[PDB]
C-alpha cells in the first residue's frame, strides 16, 4: 500500500567496460493513495527505477519497503501492476483475452478468469466480445495501450505504475486514459505516471518527483513544483499555470481558456 | 534549388477527394486534422508511396509517385518499419548509394546526418537493439541524407524528450532556411516556433491553407488549438525556445 525507496544505485553490468550507472541513491516515499507523476529526460533512470519498485530488477544497492519491511520479487508483483513504455514488451499472446487473463493464471489459477477479465477490459472502455479474439498485433496504439492497463489491473492489484501512456496518442485519447485514471484512484488505489507530457498529466497527480542522470533532482507537491522549479524550459501552459501559482491562485482544475483570462490582462 | 508541388481509394471508399495543395521550398507546412482524416495518406502521396487520382505537378511538369520519391524524404509514423540494415551507418548509407559512390564523403556525410539526429556515436551499433525513439532518430537521419528538397515526416519526435524533439525542429527550421520544403504532422506543436501555414482536413479534402494567426481566428472544432497560440494572441511571441538562454 505504501512506498518507501531508501538509497538504492543500480549498475548494469559491473566491471565490464559497458558498465552503465543507471540509478545513483535516490531515495522516496509514495503514500498509499497517491497520485505520483515521475518526470525527468531520457536516460534519467524513471523506468528502471519503477522496475526495480514494481520487483522486476533487484537493485545493485539500497531497499524498498513495502508498507514499511522488504520482500521478495513474487510478493511485490502480485500487488503491483506495471505497463511498460512499449506495449510490445509485454504482449506474448495471439487474442486479447489471452494477453489479459495471463496475471489471472498466474497468480490465482483457479479462478474462472473469464468474468475478471470482461471487467478489466471494461474498465479501460474496451467492449468484451468486440475485442476478446483481436490480435493485439493488429491494434491501434490507443487501442494497444488498453489492453497493456488491463492485463495489468486484472489480478486487482493495490499500486499501478504506467510508463509513459500517453505517447502517440491525441487531446482526444489521452482525456480518455486519463478518465481511467481518475477511475482508479477513485478506488483509493495509488497510481505512478512516467510522462514528458507535464501539463497535460499534472491535473491528475499530487506529488512531483523529477529524475536526472540517475539522481533524484527533485520531490515535491505539484504546486511546489510550479513554484520552485527551474522553469526555464516550462512550456507556455506550464508558465501560465506558474504564473497563476505565485499570485496565489489554483491553476489546476481550470479550463486553458479559463486560464488565459486571468493572464496578461 | 527551389521546387514546387486530386483524390485517393485504397480499396474501398475514397479517403480523399477534391484535394488542392501547394508547397514550396523555402517553407513549413503543417497538416492538422483529426484522426482517420487523412493527414498520413496525404502524406504518402506526396512521397510517392501511395498512387492517387489526379493532376500532381513538380515545377510544373507533372508528377508521377516515382518522380516524388525522388524528390521528396519520408518518415513514417512507425520508424520500424522504414530501416533495414545490419549496423546504423548501414542504414544511411543505403539512401546514397545512388549519390556518386564516392565514400569518403559518404562517412563525412552520414557523420554530418547522426550529429543532427543525435546518434553521433552509435554509427556501429544495431538497429534492432536500439531504442524507439533512438529508431526515430534513425529514420530521420536515414531521410536527410537522400538530400532531397521536400522532407515528409508524420509524427517524426513523438517518443523523444522535450529537449530532442526542439532540437530536431531546430534542424527543421534551418533546412528550410536552406530553401527545403517540410511538410510535418506533428502533436508537438508546442516545441516548433517557426512555420509558415497550416493545412487543415475536413471531410476528405483541405478546407484551410494559411497562417497560425488566421487559424486561430478560424476556431475550428475538430482540431485542437495550439495552447501556444492564443497565449501569442493575448500576451505576444515570448519565451521563443531560443530565448530561454
Ligand atoms: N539492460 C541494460 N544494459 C545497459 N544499460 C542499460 C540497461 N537498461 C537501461 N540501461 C541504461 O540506463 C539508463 C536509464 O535508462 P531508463 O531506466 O530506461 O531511464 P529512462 O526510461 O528515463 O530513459 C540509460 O542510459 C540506459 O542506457
Ligand atoms: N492500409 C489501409 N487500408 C485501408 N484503409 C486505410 C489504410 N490506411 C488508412 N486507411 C483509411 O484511410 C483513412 C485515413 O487514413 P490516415 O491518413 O491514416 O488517417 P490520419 O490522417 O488520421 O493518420 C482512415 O479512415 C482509414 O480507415
Amino acid at each position: 500500500g505504501r512506498i518507501e525507496v531508501v538509497n538504492v544505485s543500480h549498475i548494469f553490468h559491473r566491471g565490464t567496460p559497458l558498465e552503465k550507472k543507471a540509478l545513483e541513491n535516490v531515495s522516496l516515499v509514495i503514500n498509499e493513495g497517491e497520485c505520483l507523476l515521475v518526470a525527468g529526460n531520457t536516460g534519467s533512470g524513471k523506468s528502471t527505477l519503477l522496475q526495480i519498485v514494481a520487483g522486476l530488477i533487484e537493485p545493485t544497492s539500497g531497499d524498498v519497503l513495502y508498507d514499511g519491511e522488504r520482500k521478495k520479487g513474487y510478493e511485490i508483483r502480485r500487488n503491483i501492476g506495471i505497463a511498460f513504455q512499449y506495449p510490445e514488451d509485454q504482449f506474448f499472446a495471439e487474442r486479447v483475452f489471452d494477453e489479459v487473463a495471463f496475471a489471472v493464471k498466474n497468480f490465482y489459477p483457479d479462478r474462472d478468469p473469464v468474468p475478471l477479465v470482461k471487467k478489466a477490459m471494461e474498465f479501460v472502455g474496451l467492449d468484451f466480445d468486440s475485442f476478446k479474439d483481436r490480435v493485439p498485433f493488429f491494434l491501434s496504439g490507443g487501442e494497444k495501450r488498453r489492453v497493456a492497463i488491463a492485463s495489468v489491473i486484472v489480478h486487482e492489484p493495490d499500486i499501478l505504475i504506467l510508463d509513459e501512456p500517453l505517447v502517440g496518442l491525441d487531446r482526444e485519447g489521452k482525456t480518455d486514459l486519463l478518465r481511467i485514471v481518475e477511475k482508479w484512484k477513485t478506488l483509493g488505489k495509488t497510481v505512478i505516471l512516467i510522462s514528458h507530457d507535464i501539463e497535460t498529466v499534472i491535473n491528475h497527480v499530487d506529488r512531483v518527483v523529477v529524475l536526472e542522470k540517475g539522481k533524484k533532482v527533485f520531490d515535491g507537491t505539484r504546486m511546489e513544483f510550479l513554484e520552485k522549479y527551474d522553469p526555464r524550459f516550462f512550456t507556455s501552459k506550464m508558465l501560465v499555470m506558474r504564473r497563476l501559482v505565485l499570485k496565489g491562485e489554483d491553476p489546476f482544475s481550470m479550463s486553458d481558456d479559463e486560464l488565459l483570462e486571468r493572464v496578461c490582462n | 534549388g527551389s521546387g514546387r508541388i486530386v483524390s485517393f481509394r485504397y480499396n474501398g471508399d475514397y479517403v480523399l477527394k477534391d484535394v488542392n495543395a501547394e508547397f514550396e521550398t523555402g517553407k513549413i507546412y503543417v497538416v492538422v486534422g483529426k484522426n482517420g482524416s487523412g493527414k498520413t495518406t496525404l502524406l504518402k502521396i506526396l512521397a510517392g508511396l501511395l498512387a492517387a487520382a489526379g493532376e500532381i505537378f513538380l515545377d510544373g511538369s507533372p508528377a508521377d509517385p516515382f518522380l516524388l520519391r525522388k524528390n521528396v524524404g519520408y518518415v513514417f509514423q512507425n520508424p520500424s518499419s522504414q530501416i533495414i540494415g545490419a549496423t546504423v551507418e548501414e542504414d544511411v548509407a543505403f539512401s546514397l548509394e545512388i549519390m556518386g559512390l564516392d565514400e569518403s564523403e559518404m562517412r563525412k556525410r552520414i557523420k554530418k546526418v547522426l550529429e543532427l539526429v543525435g546518434l553521433s556515436g552509435l554509427a556501429a551499433a544495431d538497429p534492432l537493439n536500439l531504442s524507439g525513439g533512438q529508431k526515430q532518430r534513425l529514420a530521420i537521419a536515414s531521410m536527410l541524407a537522400r538530400d532531397t528538397r521536400f522532407l515528409a515526416l508524420d509524427e517524426p519526435v513523438s517518443m523523444l524528450d522535450p529537449p530532442s524533439q526542439r532540437e530536431i525542429f531546430q534542424v527543421l527550421e534551418s533546412l528550410k532556411n536552406e530553401g527545403k520544403g517540410i511538410i510535418l504532422v506533428t502533436h508537438e506543436l508546442e516545441y516548433l516556433d517557426d512555420m509558415d501555414f497550416i493545412l487543415h482536413i475536413s471531410n476528405g479534402t483541405i478546407d484551410f491553407c494559411g497562417s497560425w494567426e488566421e487559424f486561430v481566428e478560424r476556431e475550428f472544432d475538430d482540431v485542437e488549438i495550439p495552447f501556444k497560440w492564443k497565449l501569442w494572441k493575448k500576451c505576444g511571441k515570448i519565451n521563443l525556445w531560443e530565448d530561454r538562454y
